[PDB]
């Protein structure tokens, strides 16, 4: 069984660089190529690079030709994508994937991605404050609550309410890009409105690049 | 580059997605299907050819220049993103299309609208926000303005939007806006305003600071 | 975009064909056709010991740059 | 008797074989010391395409002929 595993991303300031790695197995990368392709978040698929690790042969996008650099060890198993003279708009999941002759140019085969993000901004904790259910928050038989996770850098954020026993009617949205340049999100659950009288309620926010870990309870207000 | 452009279905339905296409670029055409949180998944290669384990309702076609993707009769789990892949044998370079997300069609449904005032917690910080709530609509086209002692408000909100939920086929909408401590004490109504196909009339869910 | 394959006749006639990967058996017998006269209905292609449905394309097969196919008649 | 395999890189590497030996076999021999499958070969000799059937003798080619080697890595 073939299998592709990027690893190496995370955070750099602009002009900086960082090194991607692509560990292969179920398969020789010498008998075909390897292609790092990009998506930047709530966007398309973007082609970066690929090589033919047997020749060495290499060929890049526009966007990225002075400043990346395709590579194979063989040897490993495994290819790199040497990304120097970083900027914002590099900020993307990257995979990586590989072409057999035998699909006629197509890519059959794709990792999951590991996520680069460029930015000045400083990894930080969030801040994560209660949204309180309410009249102002009912309808018919059942209340919205939730928590707001505010400030943070770069993603991801997990949230989890009342460490796993409440998974249904859960929605944590998409986190959004403030103007600060840092990234805030809600995660909102509604519940009956009986339950409020009953239950306790707390979010469990997890953010790994900063080691932060917050629980928040959701009092009525 | 670009966001994926949307396109409405109904469970059944025929869908001919199409690939504009250049004489430089080469007829090897390649078609992807890719699911949100997920990596993309080869459907067609050689712009008519069906990758090992794909469905007969996928097919694909060359209308001269241009290279088609039809799904002949749209199942639930073929609702997703696709993009086709160009190869160029004089440059050895790859570009991928714009991508177009089928989502499902259904009923108009109206939001319920839910607001929250901002936590003590937060308060003592010196900020505030407010959020407002839209759940479980359809279509995804809703417009959410922010009133604050009836003065129409811009550039201090932010939005997010929810994937097109699996069970119901609905979607929900989160919006913050955030002030100063100081520019929220100083004023008293805090109103959401929600524009939405399955309203007669806009709805508005507002409080009083306190 | 396009390859060039060859048909080998069990006369030891050999033709030479332009065909992109994409294109379909069908095409494929129309260009044989095309400039050697016999017609699609008569026609039977061979490739690594294996008939060609006319459905299918050259890719399905993996038909590749400079393969060789051959051509059996009908009657 | 022996043969030279030559590649693109400039990297021409050394065989033996019988005349008696088949062309699947000798993509197999260059399989067991570069790692390609023998479908993804296409040997050449004389301008001539080699058919995975014939022999050594077929084609006739003798004791330090050089053979030019193609690699299948990008279909189409």
């Amino acid at each position: 069984e073939v299998q592709l595993v990027e690893s190496g991303g995370g955070l750099v300031q602009p002009g900086g660089s960082l090194r991607l790695s692509c560990a292969a197995s179920g398969f020789n990368v010498k008998t075909g190529l390897i292609h790092w392709v990009r998506q930047a978040p709530g966007k398309g698929l973007e082609w970066v690079a690929y090589i033919t690790p047997y020749y060495g042969s290499t060929s890049y996008a526009d966007s990225v030709k002075g400043r990346f650099t395709i590579s194979a060890d063989t040897s490993k198993n495994t290819a790199y994508l040497q990304m120097n003279s970083l900027r914002a708009e590099d900020t993307a999941v990257y995979y990586c994937a590989r072409e057999y002759y035998r699909w006629y140019t197509a890519i059959d085969y794709w990792g999951q991605g590991t996520l680069v993000t460029v930015s000045s901004a400083s990894t930080k904790g969030p801040s994560v404050f209660p949204l309180a259910p309410s009249s102002k928050s009912t309808s018919g038989g059942t209340a919205a609550l939730g928590c707001l996770v505010k400030d943070y850098f770069p993603e991801p954020v997990t949230v989890s309410w009342n460490s796993g026993a409440l998974t249904s009617g859960v929605h944590t949205f998409p986190a959004v890009l403030q103007s600060s340049g840092l990234y805030s999100l809600s995660s909102v659950v509604t519940v009956p409105s009986s339950s409020l009288g009953t239950q306790t309620y707390i979010c469990n926010v997890n953010h790994k690049p900063s080691n932060t870990k917050v629980d928040k309870k959701v009092e009525p207000k | 580059t670009q966001s994926p452009s949307s396109l409405s279905a109904s469970v059944g339905d025929r869908v001919t997605i199409t690939c504009r296409a250049s004489q430089s670029v080469s007829s090897a055409v390649a078609w992807y299907q890719q699911k949100p949180g997920k990596a993309p998944k080869l459907l067609i290669y050689s712009a008519r050819s069906l990758y090992s384990g794909v469905p007969s309702r996928f097919s694909g076609s060359r209308s001269g220049t241009d290279f088609t993707l039809t799904i002949s009769s749209l199942q639930p789990e073929d609702f997703a993103t696709y993009y086709c892949q160009q190869y160029s044998s004089y440059s050895s370079l790859f570009t991928f299309g714009q991508g177009t997300k089928v989502e499902i069609k259904r009923t108009v449904a109206a939001p319920s609208v839910f607001i929250f005032p901002p936590s003590d917690e937060q308060l003592k910080s010196g900020t505030a926000s407010v959020v407002c709530l839209l759940n479980n609509f359809y279509p995804r086209e809703a417009k959410v303005q922010w009133k604050v002692d009836n003065a129409l408000q811009s550039g201090n909100s932010q939005e997010s939007v929810t994937e097109q939920d699996s069970k119901d086929s609905t979607y929900s909408l989160s919006s913050t806006l955030t002030l100063s401590k100081a520019d929220y004490e100083k004023h008293k109504v805090y109103a959401c305003e929600v524009t939405h196909q399955g309203l007669s009339s806009p709805v508005t869910k507002s409080f009083n600071r306190g | 975009s396009h390859m060039q394959i060859f048909v080998k006749t069990l006369t030891g006639k050999t033709i030479t064909l332009e065909v992109e990967p994409s294109d379909t058996i069908e095409n494929v017998k129309a260009k044989i056709q095309d400039k050697e006269g016999i017609p699609p209905d008569q026609q039977r292609l061979i490739f690594a010991g294996k008939q060609l449905e006319d459905g299918r394309t050259l890719s399905d097969y993996n038909i590749q740059k400079e393969s060789t196919l051959h051509l059996v008649l009908r009657l």
